[PDB]
RNA sequence: CCUCUAAGCACAACCUGCGGGAACCCGUACCGCAAACCGACACAGGUGGGCGGGUGCAAGAGCACUCAGGCGCGCGGGAGA
RNA sequence: CGAAUGCCGGCAUGAGUAACGAUAAAGAGGGUGAGAAUCCCUCUCGCCGUAAGCCCAAGGGUUCCUACGCAAUGGUCGUCAGCGUAGGGUUAGGCGGGACCUAAGGUGAAGCCGAAAGGCGUAGCCGAAGGGCAGCCGGUUAAUAUUCCGGCCCUUCCCGCA
RNA sequence: GAGCCGGUAGCGGGCGUGGAUCCCUGGAUGUCCGAAUGGGGGAACCCGGCCGGCGGGAACGCCGGUCACCGCGCGCGCGGGGGGAACCUGGGGAACUGAAACAUCUCAGUACCCAGAGGAGAGGAAAGAGAAAUCGACUCCCUGAGUAGCGGCGAGCGAAAGGGGACCAGCCUAAACCGUCCGGCUUGUCCGGGCGGGGUCGGGGGCCCUCGGCCGAAUCCCCAGCCUAGCCGAAGCUGUUGGGAAGCAGCGCCAGAGAGGGUGAAAGCCCCGUAGGCGAAAGGUGGGGGGAUAGGUGAGGGUACCCGAGUACCCCGUGGUUCGUGGAGCCAUGGGGGAAUCUGGGCGGACCACCGCCUAAGGCUAAGUACUCCGGGUGACCGAUAGCGCACCAGUACCGUGAGGGAAAGGUGAAAAGAACCCCGGGAGGGGAGUGAAAUAGAGCCUGAAACCGUGGGCUUACAAGCAGUCACGGCCC
């Protein structure tokens, strides 16, 4: 997926089973394959002017934080470099 | 640069026919090569050229390897009607 | 570089073969096949020519290579190899005790 | 290519003739139904387009012969199982 | 090292045996040459003739042509060759491409999406035996010729005059 | 420091003891392609724009600049882009295999792909380890140890502590607070934004009045030394057979040099060398040696100010570690809930309470270690089918559309003295002559075996029968 503010996506293991599970009877594992968990991502729309992020959904709140801000400089159309820049 | 485009005539049975009409086809530099090589042989020869052919002439041979020498564009001067001049007229 | 030797278009001892001390003269270094020619080796050349131009009269063919560590120099001794002395500013070929 | 106006220019810019000038780089040889291409071969195979004459047979790019042109197929000589 | 249907190299055997690559077809006289059925010329004979003839693209690249050769390659021989050696030879405002255009399809600012490689994608650009664009006829050497030259015509641009 | 004009052999053409050829260092020119970068492109080619230059000229030309794209700050400027035999980190990541089938597992976080980076990379100063009122960054090597463990408790995989070593080093930042300043507004004695000053378990810091106070960089210029050319470097003559002496012999000599090579063979004393010792104008290089800089010097006692937030912690899902769900901690983190800042927070293998240990959610950090395209030396390493695939014009010919595969092929002799001149032949090839010690050393030529193919001679066979021989006699030339 993306990034914009945190880490990209992980990659997983499955590890199916089929048992009782220690605390009651034996247990086992049945078959390691590979779930690729991407993360949560929500396309977020800010009115610095107009300004979109892929931002991780467990991040709205920072990016919120992140516009909740007055950065001294207007409009060249685009800009959300001088937004994830001055990030912390 | 303009004494380093024609670099050499060629003593040939068929350029010594080039002083009946139009004066001699001459081996010149094969990249910088350009037809308005006119501003480098009345230049050098202080002639006024009318017409200028172009070519691309000289592949193979043995002897271990290939490309006899090299590939040299070479032509002429289709130059005034007898400002044909410039002692050439040697062998042939 | 390796190429250097001995000496140089001097007169010059070989102590080889047939021409086991032999004094010849100025010797014309070959040198990258490490040889002179200088006065020794006189073997008959059974060539015509590349060019063919003034035919075969005798042969009276000229010398061979002589390889050159063999060649003794020479100065008021016979023999004694070359050394160096340099006098501050050149590099002279002075030999085991003579001069020169 | 023809045309209309924006921007712009209306001391330009196009248009029509007449005078002079300039016209660059690459290809061009040769084979090209083949001995030169593709098939290890001077390989009976494959290969796109155009012309492909004459007379005859109903016609025809057919078929038979034959102009022009090009070949006799790069082993032959015998013998007559 | 003796074996692995071993590996590499060599030389056998098969064997002067099968073949020599179209049942289109040769024959003769002169040459040339050391040497010839095979090279050149002549005169017949045959074969294709909607090609087995010309021309252009594709491709191959100097095989083109001339001269010196014949070890090698030509399924024979070879003076011949397309083979070897050297030398010549390919001339364009008008032919074909590019200083023009697009089709499919690429590439692709913007934009999107992908873990990265990257995958898409608008405009644009590239993209051609399609459109567009100004040439026909004759001669010349050993080879080129719509190029060289001869005639006639035509195109773009730039400058000047009206 | 006397010969050169590369692998020259040939035109003969020049050039050098007023210094060349060479080798090194520093420039200059570096066409075109290539990250390719003005645009296009089917790489090595086309087509440009702007500026400046040559009826050489206004049109086509050519020259010399500049024209990609992205990232960082104020149109303006500094980097990045691709390559590299391996080495390394991260993102992905198999399968054959092994389990004598196989799926969990193993192979294996291997190969491979991608990114990144550099002479190294990584990691790194403790929210560590775990039993010690202990160790004190990280890495590497050996031990620990095939231990502890994990494990269809099968196959197998397999630490970490401790302890020896190498090496050695610690530091910057909001562990808040003060001023600065484009603007924010409800003009607020104030929100966050950039710096700056503070700040790093006289447990930390900021703030409040005693008691005042310079160690040293990883950074910077230096200098040895190291390379990148080289240089000086000891001492043997004669006779002998010989083609040739260094062999043999006699008379010596050097040795901080008796390593080796070549010299017509067997050379300490002929050459090149070696031992030893000099040598850098120019560039790289380098605290190894000293120099300065930048930085460091609510010790005290308080008013509970600040100690890195969608983070810790909890659950769900997983990877890493010895850990395969197990009693599952820890370290990472994809989803969800979601805190506090020292009577905080994490860890000490469920968890809980004591006792300890240590400060996460920011970053840098030499050194030791892996590597070998590279240069050098070293070999109980190979000697042309070996060693690289290539000792040779080899990643070539040849095969393949392509990715790719991919050969064989060294040696005349001391020296080319590489065969003048005949004779046969068209020539090739011979036979003489000549060279040379040797020419069955004569040219893709040392030795040149065998298979094979011939020729000459001896014996032997055309009424014979055999896995080809063997034993026995007999005959015949040695
Ligand atoms: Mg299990
Ligand atoms: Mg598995
Ligand atoms: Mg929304
Ligand atoms: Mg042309
Ligand atoms: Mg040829
Ligand atoms: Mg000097
Ligand atoms: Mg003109
Ligand atoms: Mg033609
Ligand atoms: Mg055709
Ligand atoms: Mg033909
Ligand atoms: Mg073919
Ligand atoms: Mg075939
Ligand atoms: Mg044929
Ligand atoms: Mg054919
Ligand atoms: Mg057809
Ligand atoms: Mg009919
Ligand atoms: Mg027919
Ligand atoms: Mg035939
Ligand atoms: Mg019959
Ligand atoms: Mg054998
Ligand atoms: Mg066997
Ligand atoms: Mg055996
Ligand atoms: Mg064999
Ligand atoms: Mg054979
Ligand atoms: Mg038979
Ligand atoms: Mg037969
Ligand atoms: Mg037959
Ligand atoms: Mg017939
Ligand atoms: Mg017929
Ligand atoms: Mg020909
Ligand atoms: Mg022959
Ligand atoms: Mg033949
Ligand atoms: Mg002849
Ligand atoms: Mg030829
Ligand atoms: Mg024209
Ligand atoms: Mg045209
Ligand atoms: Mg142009
Ligand atoms: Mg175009
Ligand atoms: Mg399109
Ligand atoms: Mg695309
Ligand atoms: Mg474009
Ligand atoms: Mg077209
Ligand atoms: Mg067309
Ligand atoms: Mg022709
Ligand atoms: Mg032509
Ligand atoms: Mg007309
Ligand atoms: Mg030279
Ligand atoms: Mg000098
Ligand atoms: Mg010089
Ligand atoms: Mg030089
Ligand atoms: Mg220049
Ligand atoms: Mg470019
Ligand atoms: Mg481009
Ligand atoms: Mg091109
Ligand atoms: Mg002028
Ligand atoms: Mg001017
Ligand atoms: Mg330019
Ligand atoms: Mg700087
Ligand atoms: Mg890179
Ligand atoms: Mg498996
Ligand atoms: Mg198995
Ligand atoms: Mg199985
Ligand atoms: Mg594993
Ligand atoms: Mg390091
Ligand atoms: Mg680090
Ligand atoms: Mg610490
Ligand atoms: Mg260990
Ligand atoms: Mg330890
Ligand atoms: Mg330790
Ligand atoms: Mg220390
Ligand atoms: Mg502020
Ligand atoms: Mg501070
Ligand atoms: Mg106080
Ligand atoms: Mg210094
Ligand atoms: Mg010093
Ligand atoms: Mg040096
Ligand atoms: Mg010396
Ligand atoms: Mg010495
Ligand atoms: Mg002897
Ligand atoms: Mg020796
Ligand atoms: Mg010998
Ligand atoms: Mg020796
Ligand atoms: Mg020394
Ligand atoms: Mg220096
Ligand atoms: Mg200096
Ligand atoms: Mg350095
Ligand atoms: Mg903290
Ligand atoms: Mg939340
Ligand atoms: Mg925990
Ligand atoms: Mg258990
Ligand atoms: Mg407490
Ligand atoms: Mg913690
Ligand atoms: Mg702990
Ligand atoms: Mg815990
Ligand atoms: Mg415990
Ligand atoms: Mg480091
Ligand atoms: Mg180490
Ligand atoms: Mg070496
Ligand atoms: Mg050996
Ligand atoms: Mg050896
Ligand atoms: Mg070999
Ligand atoms: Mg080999
Ligand atoms: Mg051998
Ligand atoms: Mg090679
Ligand atoms: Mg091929
Ligand atoms: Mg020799
Ligand atoms: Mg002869
Ligand atoms: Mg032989
Ligand atoms: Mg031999
Ligand atoms: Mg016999
Ligand atoms: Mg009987
Ligand atoms: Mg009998
Ligand atoms: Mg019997």
């Amino acid at each position: 997926s993306g990034k914009r503010p945190i880490v990209a996506n992980s990659i997983q293991r499955r590890g199916k089973a089929k048992r009782e599970g220690g605390v009651g009877k034996k247990t086992t594992g049945i078959s390691k394959r590979r779930q690729y968990p991407n993360l949560q991502k929500v396309r977020v729309r800010v009115a610095g002017q107009e300004i979109t992020f892929r931002v991780a959904a467990s991040h709205i709140p920072k990016v919120y934080e992140l516009v909740e801000r007055a950065k001294g400089l207007k409009l060249e159309g685009l800009s959300p470099k001088e937004i994830k820049k001055e990030l912390l | 640069t303009a004494y380093d485009v024609i670099l050499a005539p060629v003593l040939s049975e068929k350029a010594y026919a080039g002083f009946a009409e139009g004066k001699y086809t001459f081996w010149v530099h094969p990249k910088a090569t350009k037809t308005e090589i006119k501003n480098a042989v009345e230049t050098a020869f202080k002639v006024k050229v009318v017409k200028v052919n172009t070519l691309h002439v000289r592949g193979k041979k043995k002897r271990l390897g290939r490309y006899l020498g090299k590939r040299p564009d070479r032509k002429k001067a289709i130059v005034q009607v007898a400002p044909g001049q410039k002692i050439e007229a040697l062998e042939g | 570089r390796v190429k250097m030797h001995v000496k140089k278009g001097d007169t010059v001892l070989v102590a080889s073969g047939k021409y086991k001390g032999r004094v010849g003269k100025v010797k014309e270094v070959l040198p990258k096949k490490y040889a002179v020619i200088v006065e020794g080796v006189n073997i008959v050349k059974k060539a015509v020519r590349v060019s063919p131009k003034y035919p075969q009269g005798g042969f009276i063919e000229k010398e061979a290579p002589l390889h050159a560590s063999k060649v003794r120099p020479i100065c008021p001794a016979c023999g004694k190899p070359t050394r160096v002395r340099k006098k501050f500013l050149e590099n002279g070929k002075k030999i085991r005790v003579c001069a020169k």
